[PDB]
RNA sequence: CCGGGCACUCUAACGGGACUGCCCGCGAAAGCGGGAGGAAGGAGGGGACGACGUCUGGUCAGCAUGGCCCUUACGGCCUGGGCGACACACGUGCUACAAUGCCCACUACAAAGCGAUGCCACCCGGCAACGGGGAGCUAAUCGCAAAAAGGUGGGCCCAGUUCGGAUUGGGGUCUGCAACCCGACCCCAUGAAGCCGGAAUCGCUAGUAAUCGCGGAUCAGCCAUGCCGCGGUGAAUACG
């Protein structure tokens, strides 16, 4: 069973990550560790004045950072106890299989 | 039985293993004269293997990816260098006056708004 | 001829090539983002307070 | 141009008009709008009177005009020269 | 530059004969960052170089560098309402740089086909006496004996 | 007279001598070498005479050249001028006929440089 | 040159495919 | 490709490392010169960041807003046209004027990005643009994607040329309700000026200039040779 989880800031994302990869050791399932996916950067780029000033830029970059997170074993008893956690709501999680 | 270097260079990276042999040299599953075919400054990446005179006594295993040609030849070089100052601390000689072992860090330089290129600013005229 | 324009783009029209994209906080026609729906000017003043989430200033 | 796979396009307003005119009398003064309709033979004969943006120009059809557009038959600016 | 003095490039020797007279010719012959053609340019000069002449390619190279280098020139100079141009010495950088650069143009002057044959025909004239920078070095040096009045004004 | 009454230059390839005849490109220069069973790579002064003849007629049988390739395209351009088309008006006048710009360039249409008083 | 529709170099610089520059 | 391993490269979070820190000299000191070590040495290279104020600077057409003005019209809808005009003048660019080149075939080596009325593998048909089937991919998985300059081999042999690709004739593809005014692309034919540019004028100090290709926003399509980015190859010179 893969998790994967994505979010704008990291931080919240690396708490999230690292709160699964503990929870996920209460019934041990050989949890294999929070892995970082490659960030995708979205970048656009404005003229800084309203009106003519083509010369003058400001950038702006937004970035999503994915972690994944695998357990060998299912593990029903701590799969069960993965439904109601402690989720940051900038962070958004896919579970599959 | 191996020793390891790696090297990087302008996008591009070495990994270098040295084993005992006649000196058979070998980039990526190909040979050193087919890889860099037709490329003079080739030779320089064997340079550390010079300056120390075990130039005929290593066979080297090379794998490069990224960058280009001349920059993955420096990378070559660099791998090398730390592969060799690896097999004993007493090849850092001969190797750290010629620079041998020092990364190069001269990348290429970011655009700018403004200007055609890094540096390249439009044609001015007043008026 | 400002409020009108904002409502009609804002309608569907007969042919589908005559829909076309408008800021949606001040009706500019023009470059409008389509991940936010806005003009270049709506995006840096929603930037600069901190109202677009994860976006923040570039620079590398 | 227009692909082939496709037939050449006509308003089907202004085909009405020739149409219904080459059985009810076939010959009068049609007014249309429709530059970007293709003449077509059966066209051939009538005076179309096409709007160039501000008035409409009479068009008289002939065989050697039937393939081109109605619109390049009614210019739309009005030019002379410098001076 | 105002604040301090430019740091000299130190090329790095070829790697066929370990010369950095080569490398710096090599640079002036090479345009738009092709340095593989002017390395094989400069390859098959030497080549030919062999052939007729068949001496050492590197003595007929440093004889052509030494025969181009020039020991004077003019730089212009407005003093009150008139110009002058004032003769001065040349530094052995300069030398070597007005020689290569003098080289190198006089080679693509001439009128044979092929680069590779221009360049060797321009080296082994101005190994002897002769060629086009040998005619420029002269010519240089002429101006600056015939201004030799002007010298205080340095 | 060689090919279609024109003297396609010796000391070139036949293909390269080829496309010195109005209305015969690179390609139709090669159209008629891989149809007549003729090297590319010979030169014209150095052709049997059936491979001459072979060659000439096949070329002024296959395609329309020359005068008569001229007088179809001034009777196009003449059609278009008469009916009153809008490339007819633009022919009439000089100008470019495919849509191009006239406030600058459009030199090559009409010409040198008329500079007046500004 | 880089101008022609009919060779390599015209082809990459226009960015298209076609009897010159095939896929 | 598999089992297997996280050695290595890499990915992304957290840390260390560089601070005149050490030795010699100069000087009250701040500091300046030299050396060792170190990947990195004297601000390590590049960004973000713009003081009090100035310019009666720009923007009432991005938005907001005082006053003035219109109110079966200076408001609103539709069709068609114009913003694409053309004796001329100027700015910014692109492509060249060739052999350190052009053309053809084979063969290597990147980075940063984008993709669900989407990206499209592969196969079939057309010289081709493209069309018909049709996987995989909500994407470190599948695709765009071919990198190009380069390397190897051959052809051209100094010509307005196998240089250059404007203009025009003809046959087509695609997007779009609709390519006439006024789209892009493919194929055939046409093959203009241009032989390195007057007075003059511009950029750039190192991975810079020059040169080569690639991506993105807007976007049905595209007039992008623009703009913002990315990497490949890689100089010359600074006496003063
Ligand atoms: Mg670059
Ligand atoms: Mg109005
Ligand atoms: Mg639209
Ligand atoms: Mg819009
Ligand atoms: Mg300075
Ligand atoms: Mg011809
Ligand atoms: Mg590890
Ligand atoms: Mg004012
Ligand atoms: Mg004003
Ligand atoms: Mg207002
Ligand atoms: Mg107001
Ligand atoms: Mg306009
Ligand atoms: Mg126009
Ligand atoms: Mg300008
Ligand atoms: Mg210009
Ligand atoms: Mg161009
Ligand atoms: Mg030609
Ligand atoms: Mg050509
Ligand atoms: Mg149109
Ligand atoms: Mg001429
Ligand atoms: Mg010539
Ligand atoms: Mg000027
Ligand atoms: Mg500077
Ligand atoms: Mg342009
Ligand atoms: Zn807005």
């Amino acid at each position: 069973i893969r998790i994967k989880l994505r979010g704008f800031d990291h931080k919240t994302l690396d708490a999230s990550a690292q709160k699964i990869v503990e929870a996920a050791r209460r019934s041990g399932a050989q949890v294999s560790g929070p892995i970082p996916l490659p960030t995708r950067v979205r970048r656009f780029t404005v003229i800084r004045g309203p009106f003519k000033h083509k010369d003058s830029r400001e950038h702006f970059e937004l970035r999503t950072h994915n972690r994944l997170v695998d357990i060998i074993n299912p593990n029903r008893k701590t799969i069960e106890q993965l439904m109601t956690l402690d989720l940051p709501t900038g962070v958004e999680i896919e579970i599959k299989t | 039985e191996q020793y390891y270097g790696t090297g990087r260079r302008k996008e591009a990276v070495a990994r270098v293993f040295l084993r005992p042999g006649n000196g058979k040299v070998t980039v990526n599953g190909q040979d050193f004269n087919e890889y860099f075919q037709g490329l003079v400054r080739a030779v320089a990446a064997l340079e550390p293997l010079r300056a120390v005179d075990a130039l005929g006594h290593f066979d080297a295993y090379i794998t490069v990816r990224g960058g280009g040609k001349s920059g993955q030849i420096d990378a070559i070089k660099l791998g090398i260098a730390r592969a060799l100052v690896q097999y004993n601390p007493d090849y850092r000689a001969k190797l750290k006056p010629l620079g041998f072992l020092t990364r190069d860090a001269r990348v290429v330089e970011r655009k700018k708004y403004g200007k055609h290129k890094a540096r390249r600013a439009p044609q001015y005229s007043k008026r | 001829a400002r409020k009108a324009l904002i409502e009609k783009a804002k309608r569907t029209p007969k042919f589908k090539v005559r829909a076309y994209t408008r800021c949606v906080r001040c009706g500019r026609a023009r470059s409008v983002y389509r991940f936010f729906g806005l003009c270049r000017i709506c995006l840096r003043e929603l930037a600069h307070k901190g109202q677009l989430p994860g976006v923040r200033k570039a620079s590398w | 141009p227009r692909s082939l796979k496709k037939g050449v396009f006509v308003d089907d307003h202004l085909l009405e008009k020739v149409l219904e005119l080459n059985a009810k009398g076939e010959k009068r003064l049609i007014k249309t709008w429709s530059r970007r309709s293709t003449i077509v033979p059966e066209m051939v004969g009538h005076t179309i009177a096409v709007y160039n943006g501000k008035q409409h120009v009479p068009v008289y059809i002939t065989e050697n005009m039937v393939g081109h557009k109605l619109g390049e038959f009614a210019p739309t600016r009005t030019y002379r020269g410098h001076g | 530059a105002r604040r301090r003095r430019a740091e000299v490039r130190q090329l790095q020797p070829d790697l066929v004969y370990g010369d950095v007279l080569v490398t710096a010719f090599i640079n002036k012959i090479m345009r738009d960052g092709k340095k593989n053609l002017a390395a094989r340019i400069f390859y098959d000069a030497c080549k030919i170089i062999q052939e007729k002449t068949g001496q050492e390619p590197l003595k007929v190279f440093k004889q052509a560098v030494e025969n181009v280098k020039p020991r004077m020139e003019v730089r212009s100079r407005r003093v009150g309402g008139a110009n002058y141009q004032v003769p001065m010495e040349v530094s052995p950088r300069r030398q070597q740089s007005l020689a290569l650069r003098w080289l190198v143009q006089a080679a693509n002057q001439r009128p044979e086909r092929r680069a590779a044959v221009r360049i060797a025909h321009e080296l082994m004239d101005a190994a002897e006496g002769k060629g086009g920078a040998v005619k420029k070095k002269e010519d240089v040096e002429r101006m600056a004996e015939a201004n030799r009045a002007y010298a205080h004004y340095r | 007279a060689r090919i279609a009454g024109v003297e396609i230059p010796r000391n070139k390839r036949v293909d390269v001598a080829l496309t010195y005849i109005y209305g015969i490109g690179k390609a139709r220069a090669k159209e008629a070498l891989e149809k007549t069973g003729i090297n590319p790579a010979t030169r014209v002064k150095d052709l049997t005479e059936a491979e001459v003849v072979r060659l000439r007629e096949y070329v002024e049988n296959t395609w329309k050249l020359e005068g008569e390739l001229r007088a179809e395209v001034a009777a196009n351009i003449k059609r278009l001028m008469d009916i009153g088309c809008y490339r007819g008006l633009r022919h009439r006048r000089g100008l470019p006929v495919r849509g191009q710009r006239t406030r600058t360039n459009a030199r090559t249409r009409k010409g040198p440089r008329k500079t007046v008083a500004g | 040159g880089k101008g022609d529709r009919r060779t390599r170099r015209g082809k990459i610089w226009r960015g298209t495919y076609g009897k010159y520059r095939p896929r």
